[PDB]
């Protein structure tokens, strides 16, 4: 039998991923632009999900 | 082609040498700094440029199957040689 | 087509039956496990006298890595990335730009090899002989930092190992 | 036949240059074995052969007691052998570098090394590339 | 209440990596509960993040004992969505080094249950000719067990000149070898006592837990994937499967021991039936030319680049491929979604099933009982975490 | 001096002893582990070095981490490691153990044992071949021998 | 600020913390702990080192590759000091013995290395110097290692008049002098206290609140050539911590006094040890001494530590010296101790 | 077309076919699609609520006997509503055939454990638990396999990073193994590899 | 109905009771954890940890998920109470090795870029 739920979905508490990786975190949904060197559309077909630039550094050994 | 920096540090064939301010050089007291001797492009200056009676050249770095992609060098510019774009070596036609 | 292994049935005959117990008491199968092994124990021993002889190996080995050159000394890199796009441990790490005289030449080029695999695929991909992996295996470390290379290690194993890079290519170039 | 085995050990003591010699061999290498003397290294490290023994024992080295710096007496290692019978030794090829000698290269090292780790002279790795980002250097005079 | 202990993973009978939890009644095994996952090394994710080739030596590391047979089912799975053929020269390489390969497993297994029980000898003595195939897999490839030979359109190289005299020398002394062995253990009633009637498993068990391979053969179930599905050129070659009538580790061992023979005999046929040719497909899509093309032929450059760059793209779709690899049924279920990475790919063990079931094994059996058993399900776990 | 001539002569005999009798623990991990056992097969022959394998941690020397090592093992390695009597040593064998090697990236994957325990010697090779691994444990022979307590402790 | 030292990453192993640390003494007990903290951050520590090295292994994982490096130096000579001081910002200076060696006395390894150590870095541009003096240090007290600790103080002081000078107490950890010391005596039947241990005041401190706190003066500007005291929450009479020892460890506790002179006596006969003494006359002054309280100097809590006290960190080093039977004993079962708070 | 082309098999592809017609007649109730791919491969779309019915009829009827349960395992496709999809693979011995059974579910729904009809299962469910974090109601023992005790998260899902999010150290401070939030010296370099020209028209997609 | 079936529990009062079962279970284990592992932490640090824990997830609403976190933590138990566990994944609670993260603006401004 069914139980009807009326809420919204919520997985949140299932993922195990830190609380800072969701409520700092910000996604942008986005169709890719063509590669403006080739003239292939095949690249453009799909939408896709994609994290916001965070820092990177200079390793002090190897660089 | 070593040269050495202010410093007293070797400097590698790409140019890279720590400045004095440079706290990374502690890695390398009571040890050393790993540098090659022999400089690629002081080595490709010394070969002498190849005269040749056509204005088009074939260069495949030698031995064959064992060199680089073979490709071909137009020799039309009498104010500069042809250089081979993998291995460096320089060809023109009898100028003067 | 199929056989069976353990599908036999012993003969129930006096004499049979009578080797059988003779077995039983007097052990002649542990007998023969004994003879087996004092047998063994004059033979030659297929031990060898490391590090004074060394086991075989082929032209196809794969060992530490090392940066060639062309006979007139210019290093044949060229820094087109394939072994950098190909490795599967994402090994390699190169830099490159403009030389002085204008060649095409890495400015950075830096193999992990305590992330390397030492499965050959950069120099299948090189498309100039450039990388090569080498016949030397004996280069263990006493620290980390000393297993990661940069292009001065690479070009001074280059130097020093060519003599035997350059004859293993030349035994092996005609399979490739 | 026992006999001729004893006189092949007392053969064997002979050949290594008297007892002297033959304990030296016997307490560096801990082998006591005679083969022909394939050829002598650029360091001091000796190369024999004997085809009668099995695959494996038929080629072997004497180390040099002296490489580049240090006493090698009791303390030998693999990476003392240079790269061209380092190919010889290891039975890569059937040609030692006496018969058919490597190519000769300018930048081919004139002196091999052994595996320098634990020395002075170990390698550390570092970045080889240059700066990439150069600051804004304020002038030296006063603005006011 | 019964003793709770850990056996493993520092334990010599545990190889390497296995939890064992064990609830003994004195040392009668009441319970046995097998924690793995210390070796696991999310190998499927990272194939995710990889192309087709560059995927190629996980399955090499999947089962360090039996390499060239995880590369041929990879391989073959990957041709099977390519919809492509190898060469037949190829095809007969891959039945010899997979038959060579199953030596060296069976060699490893057999040794390291007799040094498990006890028998500490035969290792010795086999780790000899296991030794040679090593050097065998060298020449061929030049690595001694890791060699990515075997690709999704052929081999990589040509076989040296000189290999085939050395594989026959090998092969036709193999023989008094296995001899040796079983007259060190067939007949021992030592190692009867501890074998006979030891983790005794039914058919229609061995069926439903997932069992395959020798586990299935040794309760008489007249199955294998050589006979039944052929793959490479398995149809072209003669060759016996041996049946169990007990389903104890004795019947195993038994069994065991005539696929090495078996295995010395498809050895002989391929050896003498080896075809001429090119050693990989002549489809420069998907194999890349010769060094001399690449450097002599622009497609040729281009090719190479393209596919040691990107690689080849595979159709969309979803396979699963199983070959009879020395431990049991090795299958990938692999999928393509038209890109030149692999969308999925999900590998079936036979060591994962295998010790799903050795609780139902060990039961009303003593704790050296169980290091037996153990022994003859013939566990790695790098196939079993992955 | 006489008393730095006997802390001397004594450093050498007890140097000897130690880097003669090496008693590797019975561990291994993976891949590795298996050229390891080509070690002690006849052709290398660990064990005409004076090299034993014994199982317990308390009669152990040098452990040899030859094989991935994973997150969840990572506490087993560090508990085997604490319970070997000193004076111990650490040889990593291959890249997984050196690095991470071909799983640096995984989720589960301790990136070098150097993480978990201290290191005496790296083998690099994905497997480091026997001739390898031997090599390495003469390298750390060697290394033994260098070491100088009695003479350090003297000039305390 | 050099920008190969600008400080990069979340603080984490892998980041860059701007710290370039020159630490003597860091095979010690407090070496260990410091270089711990340093190696967290992502810092680079120069461990100079005289001992063998086997006996720095357990200094290697506590950073990542290429952020610890270790060079020998010697004491005597100033050059060692100069090699292992040339690039560093900071140098810490946790030099120390608690006895007299034949090569090296108490004025040997408080005045004349920790002075060279502050002249050197001062002539080699570092600019941070942490040196690590006692509580009680003070030139008329009857220990000789506390009359030289003062005189480096104040040597120290002169030669790098920037320095930040911290003085602890008693620290108690693991690998520790203090509880492990009074643990230890249960060997010899009874606990011998010079008038019972009734007139002597103690005030240990956490030894990862000393690390805590070096750390937290390296990376606080306003710390150049201030003073510190290290001290813990409360104050105990030394029979009772003694006592809340023993409770701890599950051990029989059986004090009885001991004259001054006759302990001094045993403190002597032990010193004959040619390797680490059991214990020494000077350890027996010091044992026997009640702590100095200089509340007008800073202390942890205005580096923003919050002193861990002795009850709730004294089973993690105790429970080594329990009995089989006492084993899994957990910490709120032993009663704290009698405080003489004020 | 002989030398570098698979050959194909009409004779599998018809039998096939026709045994996925007469499973899909038999079970009207549970079963949505029957495929047969290119290279004979016979596939099974089903409802959930017909995992325990299906499954039994394959491994009980007299002329199915798909004994053997080859491998069990899920595919994580974050597009779909359903996000999880749950596949089967089946062998029969008495007739040496292949099926392959798959259903779908999502990250709330559970899935009725097969562990009654296939003894094998009971591992790879877990293993599914373990790496998708798909539930099985009664099952014998549902918990963790392959993960680290105390692991957060599936690591098999799509948005689930490739390095995770903690890292294992030993401590000397608390003298134990730690975990801590991931730091990488060298971070993972992702490739675009995909190019921008179509490869097989054969799949070509409607332009909406 | 939206055509949503449950996992154990129908509406919400269920699932709160299931959270009170494995609260309970959990409160009486504490002190045996504490004793088998050998932790120098107290009983009440112990299930202030576990308070804390349950607490985190006390914003859900929807019974399903509140069944999975439930099963979840049993799962959790189980590995406790079986030492499937040891020292170090129990002490992974508390985070005693991580310095704290400030959460003022000033501190994030002066360290770093991350918000
Ligand atoms: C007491 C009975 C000992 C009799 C005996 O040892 O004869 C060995 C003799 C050699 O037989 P083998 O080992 O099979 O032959 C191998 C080659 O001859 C091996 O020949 P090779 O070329 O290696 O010559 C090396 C030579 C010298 O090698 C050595 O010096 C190393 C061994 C000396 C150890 C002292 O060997 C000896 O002369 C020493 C033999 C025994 C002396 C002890 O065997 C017999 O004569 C049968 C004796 C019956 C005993 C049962
Ligand atoms: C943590 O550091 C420390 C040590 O290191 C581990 C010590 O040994 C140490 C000294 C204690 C030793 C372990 C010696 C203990 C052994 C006995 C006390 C020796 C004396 C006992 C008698 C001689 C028994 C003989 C019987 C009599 C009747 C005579 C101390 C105090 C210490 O603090
Ligand atoms: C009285 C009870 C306590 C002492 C017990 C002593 C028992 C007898 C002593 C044992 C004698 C053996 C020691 C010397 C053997 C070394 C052999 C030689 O080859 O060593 C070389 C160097 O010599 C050693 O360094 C010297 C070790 C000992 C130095 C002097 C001995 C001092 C003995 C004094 C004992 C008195 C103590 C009294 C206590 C009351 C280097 O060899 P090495 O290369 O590595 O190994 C071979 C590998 N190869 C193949 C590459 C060659
Ligand atoms: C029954 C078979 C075995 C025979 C039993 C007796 C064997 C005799 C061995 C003779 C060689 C002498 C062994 C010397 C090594 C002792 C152990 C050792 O290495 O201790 C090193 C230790 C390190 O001290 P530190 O550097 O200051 O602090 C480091 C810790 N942070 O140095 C010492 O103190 C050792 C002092 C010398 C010990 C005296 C040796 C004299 C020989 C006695 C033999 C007894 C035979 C009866
Ligand atoms: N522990 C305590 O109770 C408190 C400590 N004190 C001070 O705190 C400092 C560090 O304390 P702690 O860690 O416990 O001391 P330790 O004895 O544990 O370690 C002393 C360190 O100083 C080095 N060292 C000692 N003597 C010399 C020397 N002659 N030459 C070179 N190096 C030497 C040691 O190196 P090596 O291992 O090679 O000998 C060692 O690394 C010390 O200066 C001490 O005086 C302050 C209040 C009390
Ligand atoms: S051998 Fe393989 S893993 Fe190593 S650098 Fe080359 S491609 Fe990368
Ligand atoms: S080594 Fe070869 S493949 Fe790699 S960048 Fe250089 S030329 Fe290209
Ligand atoms: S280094 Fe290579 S062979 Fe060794 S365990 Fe790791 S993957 Fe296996
Ligand atoms: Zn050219």
């Amino acid at each position: 039998q069914l139980i009807a739920v009326d809420e919204k979905l919520d997985i949140t508490t299932l993922t195990g991923v830190p609380e800072e990786h969701i409520k700092t975190r910000k996604v942008r949904i986005f169709v890719p632009a063509r590669n403006n060197m080739q003239s292939g559309v095949n690249n453009t077909k799909k939408w896709k999900m994609e994290f916001d630039t965070r820092e990177r550094w200079e390793n002090p050994l190897m660089g | 082609g070593v040269r050495t920096s202010p410093t007293g540090e070797k400097v590698t064939h790409t140019g890279q040498a720590y400045d004095d301010g440079d706290y990374r050089r502690v890695r390398f007291s009571d040890r050393q700094k790993e540098v090659n001797e022999n400089f690629a492009i002081d080595l490709i200056a010394e070969q002498p440029v190849s005269e040749v009676g056509s204005r088009v050249i074939s260069c495949d770095g030698g031995g064959g199957a064992l060199g680089h992609p073979r490709v071909y060098i137009n020799l039309d510019k009498e104010t500069k040689t042809g250089t081979c774009g993998y291995c460096g070596l320089q060809f023109r036609q009898p100028h003067h | 087509t199929y056989k069976f292994v353990n599908m036999r049935e012993p003969s129930m005959d006096m004499k049979s039956v009578t080797d059988r117990a003779a077995q039983t008491l007097l052990w002649t199968e542990l007998v023969r496990g004994l003879g087996m092994t004092l047998s063994y124990l004059f033979r030659e021993p297929a031990t060898i006298n490391y590090p004074f002889e060394k086991g075989p190996l082929s032209p196809r080995f794969r060992g530490e890595h090392a940066l060639r050159r062309y006979p007139s000394g210019e290093e044949r890199c060229i820094a087109c990335k394939l072994c950098e796009a190909v490795c599967p441990a994402q090994a390699i790490t190169i830099e490159a730009e403009p030389r002085a005289d204008g060649s095409r030449r890495t400015t950075r080029y830096d193999i992990d090899m305590t992330k390397c695999i030492y499965c050959g695929f950069c120099q299948e991909a090189c498309p100039v002989d450039a990388i090569v992996e080498g016949p030397n295996f004996e280069f263990s470390t006493e620290t980390h930092e000393e297993l990661l290379y940069n292009k001065e290690k690479l070009l001074n194993n280059g130097d020093k190992w060519e003599a035997e890079i350059a004859a293993n290519i030349q035994a092996d170039y005609l399979y490739r | 036949e026992l006999v001729q085995v004893l006189r092949r050990g007392l053969q064997q003591v002979s050949g290594h240059g008297g007892l002297r010699g033959y304990l030296r061999v016997l307490f560096r290498a801990n082998d006591v074995r005679v083969g022909t003397l394939v050829g002598e290294d650029k360091y001091g490290n000796k190369y024999y052969e004997d085809n009668k023994q099995f695959f494996g024992r038929h080629r072997w080295v004497i180390y040099t007691t002296e490489m580049n710096g240090r006493d090698t007496f009791w303390d030998v290692d693999g990476s003392m052998v240079p790269p061209e019978w380092h190919r010889w030794l290891h039975c890569m090829t059937d040609d030692p570098p006496t018969t058919k000698p490597p190519t000769a290269r300018k930048y081919i090292w004139t002196n091999h090394k052994f595996n320098v780790s634990g020395t002075p002279q170990q390698y550390v790795p570092y970045s080889t590339t240059r700066k990439k980002i150069q600051e804004w250097v304020p002038p030296s005079t006063p603005y006011k | 209440s019964n003793l709770t202990l850990n056996f493993g993973p520092q334990h010599p009978a545990a190889h390497g990596v296995l939890r064992l939890v064990m609830e003994l009644s004195g040392e009668m095994v009441r319970k046995c509960d097998p924690h793995i996952g210390l070796l696991h090394r999310g190998t499927e994710k990272l194939i995710e993040y990889k192309t087709y080739l560059q995927a190629l030596p996980y399955f090499d590391r999947l089962d360090y004992v039996s390499m060239m047979c995880n590369e041929q089912a990879y391989s073959l799975a990957v041709e099977k969505l390519l919809n492509i053929q190898p060469p037949p020269r190829a095809q007969w390489i891959r039945v010899l080094f997979g038959e060579i390969t199953r030596l060296l497993n069976h060699i490893m297994a057999v040794t390291t249950h007799a040094l498990d029980i006890g028998a500490m000898t035969p290792f010795f003595w086999m780790f000899e000719e296991r030794e040679k195939m090593f050097e065998f897999y060298e020449r061929v490839s030049g690595a001694r067990m890791h060699a990515a030979y075997i690709r999704p359109g052929g081999v990589h190289q040509d076989l040296p000149l000189g290999l085939l005299d050395d594989i026959y020398e090998f092969s036709k002394n193999f023989s008094f070898r296995i001899d040796e062995l079983e007259e060190m253990l067939t007949n021992n009633r030592i190692w009867r006592n501890r074998t006979v009637d030891i983790g005794v498993v039914t058919a229609e068990d061995a069926l439903n837990y997932g069992f395959s391979g020798v586990m299935l053969r040794g309760s008489g179930i007249q199955w294998d994937l050589r006979k039944t599905q052929p793959y490479d050129v398995y149809d072209q070659v003669e060759f016996d499967v041996p049946i169990g009538s007990r389903g104890d580790c004795y019947d195993r061992y038994l069994c065991r021991v005539e696929e090495m023979r078996q295995s010395l005999r498809i050895i002989s046929q391929c050896l003498n039936k080896m075809p001429p040719g090119e050693i990989k497909v002549d489809d420069a899509k998907v194999s890349p030319p010769k060094r001399a093309e690449m450097k002599t032929s622009m497609e040729s450059l281009i090719h190479h680049f393209k596919l040691y760059t990107e690689g080849y793209q595979v159709p969309p779709g979803a396979t699963y491929t199983a070959i009879e690899a020395p431990k049991g049924e090795f299958g990938v279920y692999l999928v393509s979604d038209g890109s030149s990475r692999p969308y999925r790919c999900k590998i079936k063990a036979p060591g994962f099933a295998h010790l799903a079931g050795l609780d139902k094994m060990s039961k009303g059996h003593m704790l050296a009982d169980v290091v037996a058993i153990i022994g003859t399900q013939d566990i790695v776990f790098g196939e079993v975490d992955r | 001096s006489r008393g730095e001539y006997v802390v001397a002569k004594l450093d050498d005999l007890v140097n000897w002893a130690r880097r003669s009798s090496l008693w590797p623990m019975t561990f291994g991990l993976a891949c590795c582990a298996v050229e390891m056992m080509h070690m002690a097969a006849p052709r290398y022959d660990m064990d005409r070095f004076g090299v034993v394998f014994r199982a317990s941690p308390r009669q152990s020397d040098v452990m040899i981490v030859a094989g991935t090592l994973t997150n969840k093992m990572a506490p087993a390695l560090r508990k085997v490691y604490d319970q070997m009597p000193e004076p111990r040593y650490v040889v990593s064998m291959g890249s997984c153990a050196n690095g991470g090697g071909y799983y640096h990236y995984s989720y589960s994957v301790v990136r070098g044992c150097d993480r978990i325990v201290p290191v005496d010697i790296y083998v690099p090779g994905c497997p480091p071949t026997a001739e390898a691994l031997l090599y390495g444990i003469l390298q750390l022979q060697r290394k033994i021998k260098r070491e100088k307590r009695l003479r350090i402790w003297y000039r305390r | 600020l050099h920008h190969a030292l600008i400080p990069h990453g979340k603080g984490g192993r892998s980041s860059v913390s701007g710290i370039v640390a020159t630490v003597f003494g860091a095979t010690g007990f407090l070496g260990r702990y410091v270089v711990n903290h340093l190696g967290r951050m992502g810092s680079q520590v120069i461990v100079p080192y005289r001992c063998e090295p086997y006996d720095t292994m357990h200094l290697r994982p506590m950073g990542d590759l290429g952020q610890i490096i270790f060079m020998e130096w010697n004491g005597k000579d100033k050059d060692s000091i100069r090699k292992v001081v040339e690039h560093s910002n900071v140098v810490i200076n946790l030099v120390g013995r608690e006895w007299e060696t034949k090569n090296f006395d108490f004025e040997d390894v408080f005045v004349k290395i920790p002075h060279a150590i502050a002249q050197v870095s001062k002539e080699a541009g570092v600019e941070k110097l942490i040196h690590i003096s006692h509580l009680n240090a003070d030139i008329k007290s009857p220990s000789r290692y506390l009359r030289s600790k003062a005189v480096g103080e104040k040597e120290v002081r002169a030669a790098f008049p920037e320095a930040t000078i911290i003085k602890p107490s008693d620290i108690f950890g693991r690998e520790d002098r203090f509880l492990n010391y009074f643990a230890s005596m249960r060997w010899f039947g009874g606990v011998p206290l010079i008038s019972l241990g009734k007139e002597t005041v103690k005030q240990p401190v956490y030894i990862v609140d000393v690390s805590k706190g070096i750390i937290n003066a390296i990376k606080d500007p306003d710390a150049k050539g201030k003073t510190f005291a290290f001290v813990g929450p409360n104050r105990y009479l030394l029979f009772d911590l003694v006592q809340y020892i023993f409770a701890v460890a599950y051990r029989p506790f059986l004090p009885y006094p001991l004259p001054h002179f006759a302990y001094r006596w045993v403190g002597r006969l032990f010193e004959v040890s040619p390797f680490e003494p059991w214990t020494t006359r000077d350890k027996v002054e010091r044992v026997h001494m009640s702590d100095m309280t200089l509340p007008h100097l800073p202390g942890l809590e205005d580096l923003g530590i919050q002193a861990t006290p002795l009850e709730l960190k004294a089973i993690e080093v105790l429970r080594r010296h329990r009995t089989y039977r006492w084993l899994t004993s957990e910490m709120e079962d032993v009663k704290p101790a009698k405080t003489v708070n004020i | 077309t002989r030398p570098t082309i698979r050959p194909r098999n009409d004779v599998v592809h018809k039998q096939l076919s026709a045994f996925g017609q007469y499973v899909a007649e038999i079970l009207p109730k549970y079963v949505q699609q029957v495929q047969v791919s290119c290279f004979n491969e016979l596939e099974i779309f089903i409802h959930p609520d017909g995992v325990i019915p299906v499954l039994t009829f394959l491994r009980d009827h007299t002329n199915a006997q798909f004994k053997s349960l080859a491998d069990l395992t899920a595919v994580d496709v974050p597009t779909r509503q359903n996000r999880f999809e749950i596949v089967y693979n089946l062998l029969s011995l008495r007739f040496n055939s292949r099926i392959r059974v798959k259903t779908y579910t999502d990250e709330l729904t559970p899935i009725e454990s097969s562990v009654t009809v296939y003894k094998a299962a009971n591992w790879y469910e877990r293993e599914i638990w373990d790496m998708f974090g798909v539930f099985f109601a009664n099952h014998p023992d549902l918990r963790r396999i392959l993960t680290d005790y105390g692991f957060e998260g599936h690591p098999f899902r799509k948005d689930f990073p490739l390095s995770g999010y903690v890292e294992l150290r030993y401590d000397d401070e608390v003298k134990r193994v730690v975990a801590e939030p991931v730091e990488l010296a060298q971070e993972f370099r992702k490739f675009d590899l995909n190019s921008p020209w179509e490869a097989f028209p054969a799949y070509r997609q409607p332009p909406e | 109905g939206t055509s949503v079936k449950p996992i154990f529990s129908r509406d919400m009062n269920e699932a709160k009771r299931r959270v009170r079962e494995l609260y309970r279970a959990w409160y009486r284990e504490v002190p045996n954890t504490v004793h088998l592992f050998q932790l120098d932490i107290s009983v009440k640090q112990g299930r202030d940890k576990v308070r804390e824990m349950f607490m985190k997830n006390a914003h859900v609403t929807d019974p399903r998920v509140v069944d999975l976190l439930v099963i979840k933590g049993k799962m959790e138990l189980e590995e406790t109470i079986n030492v499937w566990k040891q020292r170090t994944h129990i002490m992974r609670f508390f985070h005693e090795t991580e310095a704290p993260r400030p959460t003022d603006f000033l501190s994030k401004f002066y360290v770093g870029h991350d918000p």
